């Protein structure tokens, strides 16, 4: 639990919901 | 899978975050991640790294610097090509269940569709369609109707899912060629700029026809017919005879709610210290309700066609 | 009850559902009458109605989503007289 | 077997510990266990020892950083999507025997199947059924019939495995298609907000008609058009008139129980002596109950109503 997960909290919203997106396309 | 490493990405992001991102994902793709987010019993340290691993792995290439699409389209298209074709544009752009069809109709269709219906079904469909749609329609019903439908309504108890699902196969069924329905040509403002091009005894007989007729609509292009932001294109004596003509009150509200240009153009017509003491009491004044500014633009239009009926005013 | 079929005509109120059947192997055809009444009730109890609201006379040709509950009625008492 | 470690883990972590598991575990683990632990005589070194071995193997995978999916999940379905859509969400996320399924049904289609049945098989069935839902079922059963139940259930001596087997199966024999029974679309509130959308002279129509009517859900709607809360978007001079017409006490009872931004609404609109004071009070004051701030604001909202019937306040 490196300062990994606060980069991460960080990213926009946007950019999180398209790489969900993506991941349930490549299911 | 996806959806499991998208679940775990949502729980370890925190709830704000979470609900920041289900609010850019559609329904379906929600109600997915929901149904498995509430059967996760663990999220090993293992399957956590690999996740937020293979997450900022799709972040380093999108990093897209998102935009929205929608508001920076309409804006490119207003300054390029005006609000009219920028509207058309975007509505041509813009441009499904049996209710969901229903509520992309026009009120008095759907209205006379459902009117040849059970006033229970009425009430359903009524209730299963949009607010402002079913207020709409209910307007045109007559007063025997829509008493029954507003008493069923208040006594709404659920309907079964197969019944639900025959009034929306009945409903697909009854459809018509709605594709394009309807269409935003012109009316009345192309009536009055018409009128307008056309000659100042053509327009004494349009005066006659349109008092003659309904008279309500006459009044509506009267008022319509010239408006108080094309003041700035009528010559210099014109503007002085309805700073003569028009109350100092009633002109500096105007001006208040009017743009630079034809305040500049009204303070110019003015004399020097009138003006001055114009812009004074406007510094020294507060905001002034919208309804006001339009009532005192009104009454100063009223002054001009009456200067204008009489040959003093040219417009 | 027995009577000649003018006499059944005449009491039908106007209009009414009327089925038509056939009993094979015997040679007719059978007629299964629904009151508009009744359809009314069943419409009304399948859209969540409660019934509180008295039904009002409307001399009016069936929707086709009555036809459907009309249907769905039909088959079960088919099925029944049948057995 | 690895019942008999977890039974061998349960018994040397404690009775608080294994309490605290079992809270986590189903009936038919927790049965199961139970049994084991019951048969349990001995415990030697070595078996204590691979029995720990193993279990800190196991959690050194996981180590999964247990999260209360559920909890979680309402919060990021709510603040994403509303309370609405999040409770939608969860319902259909969360959508046995014949009792069980009992259960899960409406109280009058219950009351009517059990109805048709012996009073003490009633009286069984109520029993092995929910509290509530057995309530619900006898307050619209008839007088006779609830007597003789409750006299039933005060002098039940239980029921014989193979008689509860057979009411069992002819219960689940007796079901119809339940399925998705029910369902939640609108009604009343969604019968109000069309009348706020229907013209002033259509709402004059609406007052009558529901006058008219049953009159107690006629009230019942008067209430719920418009409430407390939506006072913040009414204009200041409303505001202003509401608080000339409004007792001091039940004002700043009101604005303890409402929202800030109301509050400071209100405060605006009285005079700056007058909101201090009422500041004071409310800090010097202490807690109010629910039910009298409820009962002045609804005083409040009366005569909003008064006021804007009179046209002195625009809803």
């Amino acid at each position: 639990m490196s300062q990994r997960i606060r980069e991460m909290s960080d990213n926009d919203p946007r950019v999180v919901a398209l790489v969900i997106r993506q991941w349930m396309s490549n299911d | 899978s996806g959806t499991d490493k998208s679940v775990i990405l949502l729980m370890t992001i925190g709830e704000d975050r979470a609900a920041e991102v289900f609010k850019h994902l559609s329904t379906r793709e929600v109600q997915a991640l929901s149904t498995a987010m509430a059967n996760v019993r663990q999220i090993s340290n293992k399957q956590l790294t690999d996740v937020l691993s293979e997450f900022e792995q799709e972040a380093e290439q999108f990093a897209a610097l998102n935009i929205n699409a929608n508001e920076y389209l309409r804006s490119v298209l207003v300054k390029a090509l005006g609000e009219e074709r920028a509207s058309s544009l975007l509505e041509d752009i813009l441009e499904t269940s049996g209710i969901e069809t229903l509520n992309f109709m026009e009120p008095q269709s759907a209205a006379d569709l459902i009117r040849d219906e059970h006033p229970q079904i009425i009430a359903t469909i009524l209730v299963h369609l949009k607010r402002s749609q079913a207020a709409d329609i209910l307007a045109l019903f007559d007063e025997r109707l829509r008493h029954d439908v507003m008493l069923r309504i208040a006594t709404f108890g659920g309907v079964q899912p197969a019944a639900l699902a025959e009034l929306t196969e009945v409903l697909n069924g009854l459809l018509d060629g709605q594709n394009l329905k309807r269409s935003k040509m012109g009316g009345v403002r192309t009536a009055a700029e018409i009128i307008n091009l056309m000659k100042t005894q053509q327009e004494e007989a349009v005066i006659t026809a349109v008092r003659e007729f309904d008279g309500e609509l006459a009044q509506k292009i009267i008022d319509e017919m010239f408006l108080f932001e094309n003041l700035v294109d009528v010559d210099d004596r014109s503007i002085q005879r309805l700073l003569q003509e028009v109350d100092s009150e009633s002109l500096l509200i105007a001006l208040k709610g009017a743009e630079p240009p034809l305040r500049e153009k009204f303070l110019r017509n003015m004399s020097q210290r009138a003006a001055d003491i114009l812009r004074d009491d406007l510094a020294n004044r507060g905001p002034v309700r919208l309804s006001q500014v339009e009532n005192e633009q009104k009454a100063i239009l009223l002054i001009v066609r009456r200067l204008a009926e009489t040959g003093e005013m040219v417009i | 009850r027995i009577q000649p079929y003018h006499e059944f005509a005449r009491n039908l109120p106007v209009p009414t559902n009327l089925n038509l059947i056939h009993l094979k192997p015997l040679r007719g055809t059978g007629l299964v009458v629904f009151s508009p009444s009744l359809v009314f009730i069943a419409v009304d109890n399948l859209f969540g109605g409660d019934g509180r609201f008295p039904t009002k006379v409307e001399g009016r040709e069936f929707t086709h989503t009555e036809q459907r509950v009309i249907n769905r009625m039909l088959k079960l008492a088919l099925e029944g007289y049948s057995d």
